């Protein structure tokens, strides 16, 4: 499909790396490859659907 | 009324009493009068807060839980997803219904229950003096001033003094 300018597409996919373990990326091309990462962790935190104006 | 009281043998309750819950009216030779029992009064006051702060207490926080509304069909995940919720939901609304149901008929039974408390009460304190007359008032067969009425409310009230005089009045023909 159509999308400004192009009529290609990128999927996306993501990967946890535990202490001790190691991100092997072995690649032919296509690649859109990482920057880094992103620390990933769990608590008070979630998302809401809302147009409510923030007070 | 369970305890039968209140819409049961007392008639109305007392518009005009606006210093208590339960209280005392009265007629002699020196007029009429009116006051509050602060021990009954209190006693359903304080059964009703506790139960009303056992009810009105927090919860934990929730912090990321599942979606509960889907912009697109998905079928056996979305369908699990939105049916845990909705189960929740009407147990939740059941407890809460219930929980007010049963709270309510507690609490009208138990202002039913101070109301006698207090009737028996004072029927106990005047032992042979006066006559339960049935509609929540007692007949008293002696000459009962002001300061006697505040003796007995304030339960200071030696039966025995009036004993002789009250056994005489209730015990005559007509
Ligand atoms: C497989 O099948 C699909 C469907 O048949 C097909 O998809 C089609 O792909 C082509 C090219 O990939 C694409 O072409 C135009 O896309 C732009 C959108 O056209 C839409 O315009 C409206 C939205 O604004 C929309 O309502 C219409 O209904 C229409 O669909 C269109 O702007 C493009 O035109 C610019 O680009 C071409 C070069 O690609 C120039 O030649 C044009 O002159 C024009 O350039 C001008 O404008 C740009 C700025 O817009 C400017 O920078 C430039 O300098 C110049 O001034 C395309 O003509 C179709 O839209 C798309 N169709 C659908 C339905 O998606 C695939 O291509 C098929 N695969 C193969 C291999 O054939
Ligand atoms: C995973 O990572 C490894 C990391 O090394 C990577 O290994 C490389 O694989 C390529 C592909 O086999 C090797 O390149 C070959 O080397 C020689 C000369 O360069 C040739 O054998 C191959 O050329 C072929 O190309 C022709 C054109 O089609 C063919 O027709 C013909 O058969 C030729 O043989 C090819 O270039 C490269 O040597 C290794 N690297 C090392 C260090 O050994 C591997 O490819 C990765 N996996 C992927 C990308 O899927
Ligand atoms: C009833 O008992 C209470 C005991 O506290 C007495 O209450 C007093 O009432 C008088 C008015 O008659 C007030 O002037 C006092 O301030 C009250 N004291 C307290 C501590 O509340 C009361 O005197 C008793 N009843 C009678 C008829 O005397």
């Amino acid at each position: 499909p159509w999308v400004r300018g192009v009529s290609s597409i990128i999927s996306i996919y993501w990967t946890i790396v535990k202490p001790g373990d190691i991100l092997l990326i072995n690649s032919t091309g296509n690649l859109i490859a990482p920057r880094g990462y992103f620390k990933i962790q769990s608590g008070k935190s979630s998302i809401m659907r809302s147009d409510a104006h923030i007070d | 009324g369970i305890f039968g009281a209140i819409a049961g043998f007392i008639e109305n309750g007392w518009e005009g009493m606006v210093d208590g819950w339960y209280g005392f009216r009265h007629q002699n030779s020196e007029g009429t009068g009116q006051a509050a029992d602060l021990k009954s009064t209190q006693a359903a006051i304080n059964q009703i807060t506790g139960k009303l702060n056992r009810v009105i207490k927090k919860t934990n926080e929730k912090f990321h839980q599942i979606e509960k509304e889907f912009s697109e069909v998905e079928g056996r995940i979305q369908d699990l997803e939105k049916y845990v919720e909705d189960t929740k939901i009407d147990l939740w609304s059941y407890n809460a219904e219930l929980l007010v149901a049963l709270e309510n008929q507690h609490t009208i039974d138990l202002t039913d229950s101070e109301m006698s408390k207090l009737f028996e009460r004072t029927r106990r304190q005047l032992r042979e003096n006066a006559e339960d007359m049935g509609n929540g008032c007692f007949k008293i067969y002696h000459k009962c001033d002001n300061a006697c009425i505040g003796s007995i409310r304030n339960g200071t009230y030696d039966h025995d003094i009036y004993r002789n005089e009250a056994l005489n009045n209730r015990f005559q023909i007509k």
